[PDB]
């Protein structure tokens, strides 16, 4: 969940 | 739960009274002179959940992995109210580790394969290496790992024995970074576990480096209550000032  | 070693150790008992109200341990590696220091042995060969300690290796696998990389440690906080207002913000990665948001490391470790994290623990010699318990692994549940262990992990790390690469290292032990002096540089995590309520499971890990040489060190606290990060802290810090490492 940290997208990025 | 116990990590044998038969490791030589100069003995430390007479830190017992900074563990008042606690079975506690501290070691100490000290780099230079290639020695451990250790108070309450059989405590530091005791393996415990790591809590907000695991954090550490959560980040350099998640940097090995990819999903942290440089200029690209950051995470938009989903506006989720969390109790600590440090986790309700934006994090990187010197945020997310100083304030051990656990959402973070959650999201980090979403991408991180079960089996992909049990190579590197078993790269790494993270203590009992067990990943079966909760999603959270590593907080109050399988994953345990002794005060030895950690300094062990800490000095493979530092000594970039570690397979993860420099600037990941750098990197993480900027985001633990506590203090840093000309004299010395002051790196640590606090890790707390809770069961019932109550605080009974307290780390904290890290190093001294020195102009000359590097202290690794962790207290562990175990106790029915208080046995938290911060005392760990507090107490290490009492006994690496009376050192005069601090
Ligand atoms: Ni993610």
């Amino acid at each position: 969940g940290h997208m990025s | 739960d116990k990590y044998e070693t038969n490791v030589s150790y100069k003995k430390l008992n007479q830190l017992a009274p900074y563990f008042k109200g606690f079975d506690g341990s501290f070691v100490l590696y000290n780099e230079r002179e290639q020695a451990y220091s250790i108070y309450n042995e059989p405590e530091s060969k005791q393996r415990y959940s790591p809590n907000s300690t695991y954090k550490i290796y959560l980040a350099l696998m998640a940097f090995d992995q990819n999903l942290l990389s440089l200029n690209h440690t950051e995470q938009q906080w989903d506006k989720h109210q969390y109790p600590f207002k440090e986790w309700n913000q934006d994090q990187n990665l010197n945020s997310s580790m100083k304030y051990s948001v656990n959402w973070y490391y959650e999201n980090l470790n979403k991408h991180l394969r079960q089996d992909e994290v049990k190579s590197y623990l078993d790269l790494i010699e993270y203590g009992n290496e067990e990943i079966s318990g909760n999603e959270n692994y590593w907080n109050e549940s399988s994953l345990k790992i002794s005060a030895i262990e950690q300094v062990n992990l800490l000095k493979n790390m530092k000594q970039h024995n570690m397979h993860f690469d420099n600037k990941a290292i750098e990197k993480v032990e900027n985001s633990m970074t506590l203090k840093q002096k000309d004299t010395y540089k002051y790196v640590g995590k606090t890790g707390t576990g809770i069961v019932n309520h109550k605080e009974a499971n307290g780390w904290f890990v890290g190093y001294v480096e020195t102009k000359d040489n590097t202290y690794y060190f962790a207290t562990h606290l175990k106790g029915e209550d208080n046995a938290n990060g911060e005392k760990a802290q507090q107490i290490s810090e009492r006994i690496l000032k009376e050192m005069e490492l601090i």
